[PDB]
């Protein structure tokens, strides 16, 4: 025996290590079979548009728009309330606006008290 | 295994039709058609224009524009060691308190 | 670069040099059409050790699903030059 | 300064009776004498201002904006000449009337000695620009965008409009001269919080701030090259120059008031700026790229200190410059491609070498490479930020990085690696292009050889 | 590269594979040629014990094993040809290849020089515009009802006929074009 | 009138002229890149004369000729700085580069784009030049950031290939990191000090405080390739040899050590960053070193030794000695130059070959490669009277002769150790055992470019150590006096280190195989560090970039808020009034309820 392989989110399963692919049933040939046959077919009209002489342009990718679209424009009219949105929506929008001003107000108080007792040094500091 | 009739003959056409293009590819011996019309002494002219002329530019610049304007050329005030003369004033720096020598 | 323009004479000459240094085959048996499988009686795993001598000797790896399906040193030889675009 | 403006109202009726074949040639010819003209008004004083009459003055903040505005023109001729080509006459003639009114409304913006008249202008420019999008505009979305763009602006501006007229009730003068001889303190008061923010926020809804940025990729994607170069180059400088001029009233309660907008600032230009690496699109990038900047614009004018002031001039010129090059380029790409993605046309380099080359520069002009006028802004408002307080540079650094990042990136995905193998359409460079690049960019990097030319009225 | 896939790949194809992949990272393992020669002799014996076993669940149970032997002594950073899909030089050439469509919007003036080779060039362009009229109809006729059900191309049959879909592969740039 | 100031301008100015003339018609010949080779080699020989008014005198100078503009008390111009540093690194940097173009002219003979490479390297010399001749930090920032962006350019040299450009963004990534530091420091030294000059900042910075310090050495280490931000520079080789020989060995890496000697006055009087310095420097050469020990890739190798170098460097100027690090710096410029030289001499023999796996008798296949890489490895190494002793030496003497970490000084020894290690490895898998490149032979030196080009730094690296050390002024207090068994401490561990690698690579023949443990795993993948730090964080932040900036906020939430809630509420509003059914019955009912409203509300 020798130390096993751990896969993980970034570090994904070897090809020859799936437990899957060695379960081999005619039901598994089948589905492989009918999807080489769909990227076969998607080849073939790729192929049939882009050898064709009298076309001169770009040939247009369905799959490519609609990943645009669904990307971009397909979000909203998709969107639902939902306290996961709702909680992550309010944090990512709103806590990092509290922190910071959190943090340069204290900034600013220290610096304005430090000026205000004068001993804070500002030799030399003339352009702001 | 191994290739199928069928794969053996199209690939025999694509390889010969390929050949035939790599063929057409070459250039006759006129190909380059160039029409023509117009309108140490390598290392002599270029030591002139490229560094005897340059210098002339950067050095009227320099002495004449640059120095003009007050603090623009700062040099080192250069180290004054005793037993030197300066011609300026002519004065000699005193020696030294005579440390005793040995080894 | 500075590297002369392969033929396929070269290439071929190439090829049944490697081959005849395969102490498997006898030398005189051998030919330019002659199969893997049945002409000289080889197995499987000497037709790929094969393929690492090619490989290893031009200087470039070849694909496994076309490294499969390559049986006699001819087709080698239309292969290899295909992939080096081989004039004459 | 009607010397400026007779000759762009005399535009006008140049155009519509010009020959049907030759107006492009007399507009583009006219325009440049324009601008040519319009630089007489850069030697300012380091007095007051160039006081031409009581009704439009001169100064140094309006003086390179003035300049711009003017130089824009010719470029967005020659850019909106290519797919105007199929078009009647006298579409054509109202879409360069709609350009030489633009330009006319933007030029009496930044003179207008009184805030009214102001006012009055800075939203008269809305009308043009929001029929050019939506009439000559290539996508169904284009009627969205430009309610989004007329909607917010409104909300914005009308509440200003009722600050101004109060404010002139009280002090009893709109002027720009009198209101700075004799500014007085506003109380911390409630009633002067809400007058603080209806003087604010219309010209905050422009830049545009982070939390009031939507309409801009909008307007910008849906609007043709030249809707899109005036929006990206003049139109969002509007509020910039509105808060420059009316924060003088505002002290000494901008200070407890500009702590909302800081924060929203600080972390929209890291917010957009990291979207900007996520985008599947080019105008969206250059449109989210322009919000990063409008956004260091933003915070350099609420810190409020000289440098700041001379920061903000140099990166909005610099950001109007460089936004319409980039707009340009991907509009050069677009005419070809007809997709404006990304990912569908590559290596471009390949196929077009100079164009290559003037990708390369702007986006090296777009990250800021020293020593250009983008980086002396970029400098001058970080190290004001960093006396005003020596954490905010953190944010700076990250915001540097990003948009460096997102750059190269758009400068990698679109030029470099292999050509799209089926895409054969893609013709050479015209000289046209070339030259609109070239008129772009060189200007620029004449400007980084006299920067005091453009560092406002407080160098 | 050339060939097309196969819907699956065979235990005796995946053998194949992992010898090849073990017996490459021997020798990455194995620097100098004696030592890789000893111990790949030895590799290909200890392969070999095996060859005759007919039981089906026995040959899942060989190999996969040796996988994960395989996957522990990887050698983490294998000898790998220069131009091979990790080499150093895998695409360095890339940026060279320029397509031949873009010889069509070429100027006249510089069309003036190369004369022969434009003139090849309109007969190859007429050759293709024949030979893609006749492919439409033979893949028409060639082609299973329902769709293809493998990405393989049928060649000519008849006397003037071409290989089907020949034009974008006999028209590769090159190697090295510069 | 004072030869000094006219001849250190023009030195600069001439190597720009080949830049002026690139839209001539001499840039579209074949005669482009010698033009450019006798422009550098001409500058060179012209600014050895400044060196010479140095070292007879040691005349100083500041020249600021154009006034740029100035902002209320503040002055801006161009300033430029002729110090012992820029006078004495400007021949060594022009000698090189001149030997790198005429290695470039055979190296590059079949690229199609030489003359733009040659630009390329021309541009990147004269931005080196602007960087170092700097008086002023925005002068230095345009020199630092020109730097970054041609080396961003020449790594991207063949743009078909993806590898390379993620290599370019990623040195433009770190170098970025480097420039926040930078750009603090910049900031900091204008508020408090009041200038952006060299002169200003001394005077006005007795104490100098944390915070600028601690920035200069944050942009040191993103320029120099310290532990924190290493990885670009071992994956900057994806470009040519040339490139890899000029910028990132010799002349472009060690911005960062030479911005840390420029600000030496400041950094002896504070000793929290002294002690960072030297820690970042040790643990640097030592991960560096630990790194190359096990590598196949000969470029590989050599740049984790320019790696090990450079955080020696930062080590010697974490002990308060900056001119010895300058020394160091010269001196490493011609050996590791003259080292990858013969790195791409053997890769173009064996036809673009870079594994040491598939190379073995060279020695005497190809011999004046092989005596130039042993005089070039024994140059590193540190052999008595070699150009790498003057500096080495004094290295470890210093190191060993203070008051420092005992730490950093272990560290720094074993990072000795380990450079003999690789030395010996680079030399034994390359030179010694029996050949295995393919078997059509292509090996070939005769031609007068490599071999002239290889020979001037052979002297260089022979003679210029002598030289520069007997001829240059003294500047430290010297070590004269130290135990004997300590004197002689780098040369045993130097020679321990020979005899054990030699002894460890030596089993190799041996007939017995063994799996690798988990030392050799972690040293081969460099520590694991670019595996996890180059998946986790990129990931973590362009998802969120897309999950939350983009799609959350910016299209959802933010559209929710403002404009959809008004869409909403005025269509909700207009449905509410306008639906009226026509009836006046309920019409006039409203009426008089508004009536009797009215009547009873308003009065
Ligand atoms: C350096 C001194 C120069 C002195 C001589 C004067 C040079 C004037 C050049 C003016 C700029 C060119 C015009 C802009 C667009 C390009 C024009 C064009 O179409 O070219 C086609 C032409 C022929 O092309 P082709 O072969 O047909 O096409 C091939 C393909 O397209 C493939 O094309 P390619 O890949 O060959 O691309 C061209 C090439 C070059 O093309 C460009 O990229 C042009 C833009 C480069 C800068 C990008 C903006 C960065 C901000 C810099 C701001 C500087 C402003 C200074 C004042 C400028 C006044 C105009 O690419 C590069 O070299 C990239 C350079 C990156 C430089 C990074 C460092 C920048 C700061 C350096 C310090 C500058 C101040 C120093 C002050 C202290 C010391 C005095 O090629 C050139 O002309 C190249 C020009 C040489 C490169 C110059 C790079 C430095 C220029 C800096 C600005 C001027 C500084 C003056 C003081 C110097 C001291
Ligand atoms: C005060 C008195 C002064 C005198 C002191 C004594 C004098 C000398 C005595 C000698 C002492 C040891 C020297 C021999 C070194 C070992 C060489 C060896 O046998 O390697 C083969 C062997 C495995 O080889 P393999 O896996 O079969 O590789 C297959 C082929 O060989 C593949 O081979 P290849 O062809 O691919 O490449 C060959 C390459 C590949 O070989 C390697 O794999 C290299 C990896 C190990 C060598 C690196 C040693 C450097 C140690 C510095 C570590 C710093 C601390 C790191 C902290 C890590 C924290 C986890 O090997 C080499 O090129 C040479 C290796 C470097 C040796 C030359 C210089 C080393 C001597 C200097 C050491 C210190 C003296 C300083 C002098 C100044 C006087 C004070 O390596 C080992 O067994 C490792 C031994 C020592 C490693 C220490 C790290 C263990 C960490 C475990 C955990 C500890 C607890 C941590 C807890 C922390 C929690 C917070
Ligand atoms: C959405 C995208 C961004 C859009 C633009 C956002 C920016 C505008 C937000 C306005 C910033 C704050 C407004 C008022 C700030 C006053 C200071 C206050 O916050 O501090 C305390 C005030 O205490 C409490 O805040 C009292 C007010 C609480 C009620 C306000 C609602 C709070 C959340 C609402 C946010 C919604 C904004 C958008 C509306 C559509 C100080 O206590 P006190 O000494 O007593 O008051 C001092 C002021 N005096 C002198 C005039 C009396
Ligand atoms: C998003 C923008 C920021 C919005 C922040 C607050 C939003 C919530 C407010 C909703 C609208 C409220 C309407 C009523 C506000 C009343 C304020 C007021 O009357 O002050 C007027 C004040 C004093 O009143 P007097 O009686 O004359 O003084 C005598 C005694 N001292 O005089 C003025 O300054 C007049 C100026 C007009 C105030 C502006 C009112 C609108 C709100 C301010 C603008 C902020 C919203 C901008 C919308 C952003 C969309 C892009
Ligand atoms: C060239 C062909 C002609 C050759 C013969 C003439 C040789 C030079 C003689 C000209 C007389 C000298 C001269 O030029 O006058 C000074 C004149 C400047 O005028 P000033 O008053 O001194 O300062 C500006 C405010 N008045 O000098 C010049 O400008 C010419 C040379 C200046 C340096 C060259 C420019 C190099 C740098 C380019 C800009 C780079 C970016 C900015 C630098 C960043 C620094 C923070
Ligand atoms: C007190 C009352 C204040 C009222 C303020 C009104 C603000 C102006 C927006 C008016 C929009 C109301 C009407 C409406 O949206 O209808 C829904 C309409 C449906 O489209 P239709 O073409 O009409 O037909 C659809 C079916 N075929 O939805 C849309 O299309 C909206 C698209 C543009 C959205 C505009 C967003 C404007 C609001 C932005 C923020 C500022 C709002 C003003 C007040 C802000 C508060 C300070
Ligand atoms: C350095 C890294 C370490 C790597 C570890 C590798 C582990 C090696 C040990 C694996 C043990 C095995 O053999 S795996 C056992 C798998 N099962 C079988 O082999 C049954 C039938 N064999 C076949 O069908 C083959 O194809 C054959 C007949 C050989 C030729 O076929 P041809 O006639 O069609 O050429």
């Amino acid at each position: 025996s020798f130390p096993k392989y751990k896969p993980s989110r970034l570090a994904t399963l070897p090809a020859t290590l799936d437990p899957a692919e060695y379960d081999i049933s005619p039901e598994t040939r089948k589905a492989q079979a009918e999807r080489l046959a769909i990227r076969s077919r998607l080849k073939r009209e790729y192929l049939l548009q882009y050898n064709d002489p009298n076309r001169l342009g770009v040939i247009e990718d369905p799959a490519l728009i609609r990943w645009t679209y669904a990307r971009s424009a397909n979000i909203y009219p998709n969107f639902r309330p939902t306290p996961k949105t709702s909680l992550l929506g309010a944090l990512f929008g709103i806590g990092p606006l509290f922190f910071w001003y959190y943090v340069f107000k204290t900034d600013r108080d220290k610096k304005e008290k430090l000026i205000q007792e004068g001993k804070l040094d500002q030799t030399f500091n003339i352009s702001y | 295994s191994g290739y199928t009739p069928d794969e053996k003959l199209r690939l025999q056409q694509l390889r010969e039709l390929r050949r035939r293009w790599l063929k057409d590819q070459e250039l006759s011996p006129r190909e380059p058609v160039l029409p023509p019309r117009r309108v140490t002494y390598r290392h002599s002219i270029f030591a002139v224009t490229h560094v005897l002329i340059p210098v002339w530019i950067i050095h009227y610049y320099l002495k004449y524009h640059v120095t003009a304007k007050p603090y623009t050329v700062v040099e080192r005030k250069p180290r004054i060691f005793p037993g030197d003369t300066i011609l300026e004033t002519g004065e000699v720096i005193p020696l030294m308190k005579e440390f005793p020598d040995q080894h | 670069s500075d590297a002369p323009p392969l033929t396929l004479e070269a290439i071929k000459d190439r090829v049944l040099y490697v081959l005849k240094l395969y102490d498997k085959i006898d030398p005189e048996k051998l030919s330019v059409n002659s199969h893997f499988m049945k002409d000289l009686g080889l197995d499987s795993l000497d037709q790929v050790e094969i393929i690492m001598a090619m490989e290893d000797e031009f200087g470039f790896e070849i694909p496994d699903i076309d490294a499969e399906k390559l049986m006699c040193p001819q087709e080698i030889v239309d292969y290899i030059a295909d992939k080096k675009d081989v004039y004459e | 300064m009607l010397k400026i403006i007779i000759p762009t109202t005399m535009l006008l009726p140049m155009t519509w009776m010009s020959k049907h074949n030759m107006i492009w040639i007399n507009a583009t010819v006219h325009s440049l004498l324009i601008s040519l003209i319009s630089l007489s008004l850069l030697n300012q004083l380091g007095e007051n201002s160039l006081n031409f009459s009581l009704t439009f003055f001169s100064d140094s903040l309006s003086a390179p904006l003035l300049v711009l505005t003017t130089w824009l023109l010719p470029l967005m001729l020659m850019a909106s000449q290519s797919h105007l080509s199929k078009e009647t006459t006298t579409r054509k003639k109202l879409y360069i009337t709609m350009l030489i009114l633009l330009q006319l409304f933007l030029i009496m913006t930044f003179t207008a000695t009184e805030l009214i008249l102001f006012y009055i202008l800075f939203e008269a420019t809305l009308v043009p620009t929001l029929i050019i999008i939506t009439r000559w505009g290539n996508q169904t979305e284009r009627l969205n965008a430009g309610l989004y763009f007329l909607f917010y602006t409104l909300a914005g501006s009308l509440p200003l409009l009722v600050a101004l007229v109060y404010i002139q009730n009280t002090t009893g003068s709109l002027n720009f001269l009198i209101i700075h001889y004799w500014s007085h303190p506003l109380s911390n008061s409630w009633s002067n919080i809400f007058m603080w923010l209806a003087c604010i926020m219309a010209f905050m809804v422009k830049m545009p701030l982070y939390g009031l940025h939507l309409w801009l990729p909008k307007a910008h994607v849906e609007a043709p090259i030249a809707g899109s170069m005036v929006l990206a180059a003049v139109l969002l400088k509007l509020g910039g120059y509105g808060m420059m001029r009316i924060t003088t009233i505002l002290n000494p309660l901008t200070n407890y008031m500009a702590y909302p907008f800081l924060m929203l600032s600080m972390w929209g230009m890291i917010m957009t700026s990291s979207i900007c690496l996520r985008q599947t699109d080019l105008k969206s990038l250059i449109a989210y790229s322009s919000v990063s900047h409008m956004a260091l614009v933003i915070v350099a004018i609420m810190i409020q200190t000289p440098w700041s002031f001379m920061g903000a001039t140099a990166l909005m010129i610099a950001h109007g410059l460089t936004s319409s090059m980039l707009f340009c380029l991907a509009n050069t790409n677009y005419e070809r491609v007809h997709s404006r993605t990304m990912i569908l046309a590559r290596g471009l380099q390949t196929l077009l070498p100079l164009m290559a080359t003037w990708w390369l520069v702007a986006s090296l002009t777009n990250l800021a490479l020293p020593p250009s006028i983008n980086l002396i802004g970029e400098l001058f408002i970080i190290t004001a930020s960093f006396s005003w307080s020596n954490i905010t540079i953190i944010l700076m650094g990250m915001n540097m990085m990003i948009t460096a990042l997102y750059s190269l990136y758009m400068l990698i995905t679109t030029q470099r690696g292999k050509y799209t193998h089926h895409i054969n359409n893609i013709k050479p460079s015209f000289t046209r292009e070339n030259a609109l690049m070239a008129l772009h960019i060189l200007p620029l990097l004449l400007l980084t050889l006299n920067p005091k030319m453009i560092l406002g009225p407080l160098y | 590269a050339f060939s097309a896939p196969a819907a699956y790949l065979t235990h005796q194809q995946k053998v194949l594979r992992l010898y090849k992949r073990a017996l490459r990272h021997l020798e990455s393992w194995c620097v100098h040629r004696d030592k890789y020669r000893y111990f790949a002799c030895l590799m290909r014996a200890r392969f070999d014990e095996h060859k005759n076993e007919k039981d089906m669940v026995k040959a899942t149970q060989l190999l996969r094993q040796a996988e994960e032997e395989f996957w522990y002594g990887q050698h983490p950073q294998p000898y790998i040809f220069p131009e091979s899909p990790g080499g150093t030089s895998y695409e360095r050439y890339e940026c060279y290849k320029v397509p031949e469509w873009c010889l069509d919007d070429w100027h006249p003036s510089e069309k003036a020089m190369y004369p022969d080779y434009f003139a090849k060039r309109e007969q190859w362009k007429r050759l293709r515009r024949e030979s893609w009229e006749r492919e439409v109809k033979q893949l028409q006729e060639e082609t299973p009802p329902g769709g293809p059900r493998t990405e393989a191309l049928p060649p000519a049959r008849k006397e003037g006929d071409l290989p089907p879909l020949w034009w974008h592969i006999v028209t590769r740039p090159r190697e090295r074009p510069m | 009138m004072n030869p000094f100031a006219s001849l250190t301008l023009t030195t600069l100015t001439i190597l720009t002229i080949p830049i002026m003339m690139s839209n001539s018609n001499i840039y579209k010949t074949n005669l482009y890149p010698n033009y450019v080779k006798t422009t550098v080699s001409y500058a060179f020989t012209l600014s050895l004369v400044p060196l010479l008014m140095f070292m007879h005198t040691g005349q100083e100078m500041i020249i600021s000729n154009w006034h740029w503009m100035t902002l209320q008390t503040v002055e801006l111009s161009l300033s430029f700085k002729m110090d012992y540093f820029s006078v004495m690194f400007i021949p060594v940097a022009l000698f090189v580069t001149w030997s790198i173009m005429e290695f470039s002219m055979w190296y590059m003979h079949s690229d199609p784009f030489i003359n733009r490479f040659f630009k390329y390297l021309l541009l990147f010399l004269i931005t080196m030049m602007i960087l170092v001749t700097a008086n002023n930090l925005f002068q230095l920032f345009i020199g630092w950031e020109g730097v970054g962006i041609m080396s961003f350019l020449l790594i991207g040299w063949w743009h078909g290939r993806t590898d390379a450009n993620t290599a370019a963004l990623q040195a433009i990534l770190y170098n970025r990191i480097g420039d926040i530091g930078f750009v603090l420091s910049m900031a900091w030294f204008l508020t408090h000090s009041n200038a952006w000059d060299l002169q200003q900042i001394f005077m006005l910075n007795n104490e100098c405080p944390n915070m600028p310090l601690i920035g200069l050495l944050l942009a040191a280490a993103g320029k120099s390739a310290q532990f924190g931000l290493h990885p670009w520079l071992p994956s900057a080789m994806e470009g040519p040899t040339p490139v890899s020989a000029l910028l990132h060995s010799s002349t472009m890496v060690v911005a960062g050590v030479f911005l840390l000697i420029r600000f030496y006055p400041l950094m002896e009087t504070n000793k929290l960053v002294q002690t960072m310095t030297l820690c970042l420097g040790a643990i640097t050469t030592l991960f560096t070193a630990l790194c190359a020990i096990t590598q196949n890739d000969i470029k590989k190798i050599v740049a984790f030794s320019t790696s090990s170098q450079l955080g020696l460097m930062m080590v010697t100027i974490g002990i308060n000695q900056p001119h010895l690090a300058f020394l160091h710096i010269c001196m490493h410029a011609f050996f590791k130059a003259m080292l990858f030289m013969c790195s791409g001499s053997i890769i173009h023999s064996l036809n673009d070959e870079q594994d040491i796996r598939k190379m073995g008798g060279l020695y005497k296949a190809m011999p004046f490669t092989t005596t130039a890489l042993i005089i070039g490895s024994l140059a590193l190494t540190g052999m008595p009277y070699l150009t790498g002793f003057y500096s080495k030496d004094l290295i470890i003497e210093a190191v060993n002769m203070s008051y420092t970490n005992a730490w950093a000084l272990l560290m720094t020894l074993i990072a000795t150790s380990l450079t003999a290690a690789y030395s010996t490895r680079i030399i034994f898998f390359a030179f010694l055992g029996k050949p295995r490149f393919p078997p059509l032979v292509l090996i070939n030196e005769n031609n007068p470019l490599l071999i002239n080009s290889i020979k001037r730094l052979l002297i260089g690296s022979i003679f210029a150590g002598f030289i520069i050390s007997n001829n240059i002024p003294p500047m430290t207090v010297p070590n004269t006096t130290m135990p004997l068994y300590m004197k002689m401490t780098a040369l045993i561990v130097t020679i321990m280190g020979f005899m054990l690698a030699l002894e460890l690579n030596n089993t190799t023949y041996y007939l017995k195989f063994k799996y690798p443990s988990q030392t050799y795993k972690f040293s081969n993948m460099l520590g694991y560090y670019p595996s996890i730090m180059h998946r986790l964080p990129t990931y973590h932040n362009l998802s969120m970039s897309q999950k939350s900036a983009s799609s959350l906020l910016d299209l959802i939430w933010l559209e929710t808020i403002l404009p959809k809630t008004t869409s909403f509420i005025q269509m909700k509003m207009s449905i509410m009034v306008s639906n009226q059914k026509g009836l006046i019955k309920l019409y006039f009912l409203s009426f008089l309820i508004t009536i009797m409203i009215s009547m009873t509300l308003f009065n």
